[PDB]
């Protein structure tokens, strides 16, 4: 499960929103208004998806493998950028692996949902065609499927 | 187990209500929901319709794709953009055979003819697809393509946000019940929910509602019951919310007995698809036997399903189960032999495939890479253990449980249209209510691309439905107030009875969400073909399950919650309990064992194509508290041969 | 899971040490320990010896008999005080056959010739024994007598207290390690422990030490993993402490592979002894089949064990396992039919036996009566489900796991005396160290009376040992200091690393006791023939278990504790881990399946009387960190024939 | 597991020792110094042995069946005396059963451990005889067991 490093956590300084609390798909990350530091409120409901880890601007969040099956010592640390993501995998035995994978081929926030699509029409609304079809499918026409004789 | 730091209690009458009026309401902002939001925004302009998306968490990373995915499991490729082209007829055949003969081919063929377009848009939007030097999409198996999908959800979330607008997206709002038309008992009129960030009750009034809540997990006890209870193979974030609210509204379910048992890397449940299909890894038992070979003959009794290619997943699981019952564990994924073979002595080639192997994990199930790190397992040196996880209920993956939905007018046979008052693509038997992704049954193998695609399909159908039928649902304020009281009842019960004990979690007058969940998991595990009995069950066990679920259901009326987080947990438990009951009743009804490997009815051990080659559909009547089941014979819609 | 209300942290250097000098130290104030204290106090007078009893909890209710017991399971009756007299030879034969041929008959005949005197004293002290109108003790089966034993332990505690003196009883002191003679690597010199009520380290210096800690539970994952993980059939209070400290000292273990799998009422684990033997209750599968009869054929292969009467318990279990594997659950105890048949239409007779039935539960396992109440089960109307629980390790009940101990001079054959440097009754292979009750292996079926009796035997032998050998061991102060540092290390580690995480229980540098225990339970459940695999295992699985236990043992060096309660939990975990390791190594060494029903080695499925009709004894050498095994052939000591 | 009724518990403030804390075989019962009221500090380690319930002089402790398998509503309440114990079993459906069993035939604290026994002797120390034998066994002579030829 995830856990917050007190020394690095700043309860999200003056930004507009608490990153970890905002991103967690299972509503586990929250702030301790007293310490002004975050924590996982229900670790046995943590999917170890690393969303909080990746979005913490201070890199104050890490993941400690579930105790049920995890010997101590292993760690996976991501450094997510804009076009790629870097990973450092450290083994219990000291072994260290480093990888880097692409994550996006276009600028963030650049999506134009219906770019180049014609305007919808009442007539079109009655066909089987979705937005952009049949062009976006790549075929010479809307794909046909042979019905059982 | 949950131990809140401090109380966050509110009484229903102290909570302000926020009314939201929209035309199309999408419940769940995962892949199918985002697909619906995206497409709906396109056609909605025809009537100036308002589209609203409600999500319990944050759309940027919510749902099954929170960590990303290492591949798109459904890409037909009708032109040759990938290393392997396929036909729609072959795909439909593949899915029907994987379902051991039972699949709504009209629905499968429908998402299949649309899915490639969705994938092409994904790439357009920035998703990096693995490519060969020649520029071809890299194939994993026959139907999947590899992707650098760490940001798969964020990219899709952006497309949806750009399409519908952030002002139309409600996050951190948990939907717990649908609202029906006061003017019509079999029509939807909206839904109710509550915020998990503040005291606020939501009332969504809509002409069309689309269920996209994902499937259901944690119904069954996992193979790890401590912290690792959180390591469910399928999305722990999905708790059968759509199944609950839809069935309560009277929408018919189908194939709800069809659970999926994933055979994955042990404990961490890392993916095996790339290892099997791409790296050509072999799975062998403790003695070095490749059981897909030694157990091949045992599938001869499942003609012609056992002769299909690939072999049906449930049958592959069956071979695994036979090994487990014979005591031939551990079962190993020989990654070390796979990597050595593929590299062929080429050290640089090894480094390259080694990076690919780790990306396969780091792009979607980091826990497996973390497990290897903690256990000092280097895939190039030693094999890894694999095992089947507990059962999960969903309709987008290899499981086909979900609502019985209408198909396209050009493919759906008369045989399948009989139960729909209105014939709109992906609409349930409840007018105005649609189901997509995991929520739509009988048409599995949608996966990421297919779920988004199914959402697009339903969204266009929803706009058509609104503009054609021109509905004007009226919510029942009396029912709304009843639901508002029920919504915060757990908090009021906690405050009312907590003084009976010096310990908040040991009280004779209430159970906390985690306590009720532990109970549900034990019942399902022991009586509903869970891991406890190696997925076996029978009439008596299922009947006892219903008895124990009855007690639990009654005790839900005595649920308590200490804060908003736990209040959501309380309702997620309620949703899972009813999902569990439906699953049990469905397994009890089908007197055969069609999917050995997923579950076995020891009292009806054989597959019965003479009497059970049909979809099992059911409807729950909330007023009479009665379940009615029906058998809808399967008919081959698409042309194909074994 | 444990969530302390507040911290209670101490550093070793700040904890005061209290040195206690004594002649005989008894570790554990349960039934065997109280028997030792009682008898030792009598003979000690011969040399003005000091006897000391140390208990981690409170003797009044500590141990397996905390709730009381409904019967005394071992009463031979050589004169006719009960409804059925028996002979010692018949008893010895009975125990050897139940053990599938492997029992130290010199030890069994020995406690058996003494046990009735103990029972008679128990009655004299106030224990109410069920009696017939004629004044005879009421028999349950052939060897047990029914008792109104709610206060069974408090009565025995009083006897021990009056005998040894309150000033010689230390309660709430947890013993975690033994001390050895500085000048003799195979002689005991005392033990170390700590208070769980205050910061105080104990150093006990003794000439003789008697291990009476009870067996080991919670090594395996239970069938209930939430609150009900606390509902272990055997004493949850016994965590294999004696096994750990004794094996660390170099005392040899025997039959440690012999776990006991209790078939009891499902979930609550209420007793079935009275129901089967006294009420003549029938156990049937989901289809009304009485499997002890329908599965009779399956036992014929075991010769002569399969034809014995009563049928050996492991074989009775085996019949049950076959039903479970076939998926014929639920398995029912037909209490409704048993009561009806016994009453014979007499309503007053019914009321009487009905009260007897409830007393059988209320006098020892209240949880089962509570379960019935919560589930609205009335035994006269409906049957109850039954099931085998997870494995437990102990030597006083139906399991014979424990230390290899010396027998009496007049019964022990030369064949069994070889490994004992000093031939004193119940002394282990370590001079001055005795083992009794659950701690003494190879002589099972002692139960309450027999355990107290074995304690009496060891006690007299200890006095004789001291007066004859005049032992005078010297503890090693350097070791004591190192152990004092180890004792509180978990607290110091918590303080040193808690700042790495905002959450006390999610830290990368330490595991809390409950976290290490969840892990231990999962390992044992999945690889050491736990419930997960229906008690099946093989060489590969066991070898993997050792690998995983190795990781866990290394991590025990990183245990953390937040208060004294958790510090005890930390050491109780340490004790269980080593017990678990010994159990795995023993099952791995024995290449046969002699107790099907308790565990199956799928790689060696048959019972082997040709090469395995021997006791398996092992020794752990701490200095070399090596385990050594040897086979000691069984020899019939007492005259009897099948 | 066990739980304490705040209304009935007085923290054993009028006694020399805290009954529940003193009796619990698994060290679960302890006092919350703030409230001066007891509580089960680790319920999943509760064997439901009812020792605390029986020894609470205020009858402030009861047991709520483990949530894993116990529907709400059931209860077993003991009233332990000096010579017998009374039990009231209350079903979820409201049914109530009452029982009463003997627990001791002699006064508490009346045991004379070696009553009637002769004094131990060095000669006896070398035999197989335990205190009071062979007569406490019911035989004039020590029980013999046939050894195998
Ligand atoms: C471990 C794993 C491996 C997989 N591997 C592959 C792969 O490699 N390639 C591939 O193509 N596909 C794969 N998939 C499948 C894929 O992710 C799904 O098919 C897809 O996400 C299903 O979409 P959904 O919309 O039905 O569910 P999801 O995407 O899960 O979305 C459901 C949404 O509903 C929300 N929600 C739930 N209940 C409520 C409520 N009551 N109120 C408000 N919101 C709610 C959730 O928070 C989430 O945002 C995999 C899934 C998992 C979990
Ligand atoms: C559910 C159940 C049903 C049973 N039914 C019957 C029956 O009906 N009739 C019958 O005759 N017998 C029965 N028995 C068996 C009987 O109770 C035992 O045989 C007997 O109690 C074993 O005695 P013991 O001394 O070995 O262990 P126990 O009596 O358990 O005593 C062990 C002692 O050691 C203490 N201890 C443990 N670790 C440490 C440490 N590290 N430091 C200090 N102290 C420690 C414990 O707190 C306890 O006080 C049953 C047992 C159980 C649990
Ligand atoms: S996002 Fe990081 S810095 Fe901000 S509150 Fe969470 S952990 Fe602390
Ligand atoms: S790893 Fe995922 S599930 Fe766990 S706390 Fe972080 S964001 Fe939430
Ligand atoms: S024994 Fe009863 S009155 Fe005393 S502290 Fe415990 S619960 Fe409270
Ligand atoms: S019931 Fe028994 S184990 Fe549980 S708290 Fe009370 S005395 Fe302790």
């Amino acid at each position: 499960p995830s856990f917050v490093n007190p020394e690095k956590c700043d309860g999200c300084k003056a930004l507009e929103r608490t990153a970890c609390e905002y991103i967690c798909p299972n509503d586990l990350m929250t702030l301790d208004k007293e310490k002004m530091k975050a924590y996982n409120r229900e670790p046995d409901m943590c999917w170890e998806c690393y969303s909080c880890v990746k979005m913490c601007p201070q890199g104050a969040i890490d993941v400690r493998g579930y105790v049920d099956y995890s010997p101590l010592g292993g760690a996976c640390v991501p450094m997510r950028g804009t076009s790629d993501i870097m990973w450092t995998v450290k083994y219990r035995n000291g072994k260290v692996l480093r990888f880097k994978f692409a994550i996006r081929t276009t600028p963030w926030g650049s999506i134009q949902p219906f770019e180049g699509f014609p305007e919808p029409t009442e007539e079109a609304l009655k066909s089987e065609l979705l937005a952009g079809e049949p062009e976006i499918i790549g075929t010479s026409e809307f794909p046909q499927v042979k019905k059982k004789a | 187990v949950y131990y809140p730091k401090k109380y966050e209690l509110y009484k229903a009458d102290e909570v302000p209500t926020e009314v939201v009026e929209t035309d199309i309401l999408i419940i769940g902002g995962g892949f199918s929901g985002c697909g619906a939001a995206y497409e709906a925004a396109y056609w909605a302009k025809l009537g100036g319709l308002k589209v609203t998306l409600v999500e319990k968490a944050a759309v940027e990373r919510s749902g099954a794709v929170a960590q990303g995915l290492s591949a798109i499991n459904t890409y037909i490729d009708l032109t040759g953009r990938s290393e392997r082209q396929n036909t729609l007829e072959d795909y439909v055949r593949y899915v029907t055979l994987d379902m051991m003969g039972l699949a709504r081919e009209d629905l499968v063929a429908d998402y299949a003819r649309h899915v490639d377009g969705t994938v092409h848009l994904f790439e357009k939007w920035g998703l990096p697809i693995w490519k060969t030097p020649d520029g071809k999409y890299v194939r994993e198996g026959q139907w999947q393509i590899m992707i650098h999908g760490e940001s798969y959800k964020p990219i899709i979330a952006e497309a949806a946000k750009m399409a519908v607008g952030e002002e139309n997206i409600y996050e951190r709002v948990f939907i717990f019940e649908l609202l029906k038309d006061k003017n019509d008992p079999n029509a939807v009129a909206g839904a109710v929910g509550f915020s998990v960030r503040e005291p606020k009750f939501y009332v969504f009034k809509a002409k069309a509602v689309i269920l996209a809540t994902g499937g259901a997990t944690l119904l069954f006890r996992p193979r790890s019951t401590g912290e690792a209870a959180g390591r469910t193979w399928y999305a722990i974030f999905d708790t059968g919310s759509g199944y609950y609210m839809g069935l309560k509204a009277g929408a018919m379910l189908t194939q709800f007995e069809h659970r999926f048992i994933p055979f994955r890397f042990k404990d961490g449940y890392g993916p095996v698809g790339a290892w099997f299909l791409f790296f050509k890894c072999k799975a062998k038992n403790a003695y070095g036997e490749e059981y897909i070979k030694t157990r091949a003959a045992e599938l001869e009794k499942y003609k012609p399903y056992g002769a299909a290619q690939p072999i049906p997943t449930p049958l592959r699981n069956h071979q695994v189960m036979l090994e487990i019952m014979d005591g031939n564990q551990p079962i190993y994924m020989h990654t070390e032999e796979a990597l050595a073979e593929l590299a062929g002595g080429d050290k640089k080639k090894l480094k390259h495939i080694y990076e690919e192997a780790f990306e396969d994990f780091l792009d979607m199930t980091v826990s497996q890479a973390l497990l290897w790190a903690c256990q000092n397992i280097d895939p190039q040196e030693q094999p890894s253990e694999a095992a089947p996880a507990e059962p999960y209920i969903m309709g987008s993956h290899s499981g086909e449980a979900g609502f019985w939905v209408c198909g396209p007018e050009d493919l759906m046979p008369e045989e399948y249209a009989k139960l729909f008052p209105l014939k709109y693509n992906r609409m349930t038997t409840v007018k105005g209510l649609f189901a997509i992704g995991d929520c739509a049954g009988a048409n599995p193998h949608k996966f990421s691309s297919g779920s988004f695609t199914e959402g697009r399909i339903a969204a266009k159908a929803a706009v058509r439905f609104i503009l054609e039928q021109k509905p004007n649902p009226e919510i029942d304020d009396a029912v709304v107030e009843e639901l508002k009281k029920k919504a915060y009842a757990p908090m009021e019960r906690f405050m009312q009875y907590k003084d009976l004990s010096t310990a908040d979690d040991v009280n004779p007058e209430y159970i906390l969400p985690w306590q009720g969940l532990v109970r549900l998991q034990k019942i399902m595990d022991e009586y509903a073909a869970g891991i406890a009995t190696i997925y076996k069950t029978n009439e008596k066990m299922l009947q006892r399950a219903l008895e124990l679920l009855a007690f639990l259901k009654e005790d839900l009326e005595k649920l308590a919650a200490r804060d908003l987080h736990e209040l959501m947990r309380a309702w997620e438990l309620v949703h899972r309990v009813w999902t569990a009951e439906a699953h049990v009743r469905h397994m009890l009804f089908r007197k055969e064992t069609r999917w050995p490997g997923y579950y076995y009815r020891t009292d009806y051990p054989e597959l019965n194509d003479e009497e059970w080659k049909c979809f099992v559909c059911s409807k729950y009547d909330a007023e009479k508290d009665e379940w009615t089941f029906e058998k809808v014979p399967y008919v081959q819609v698409i042309e194909w041969s074994f």
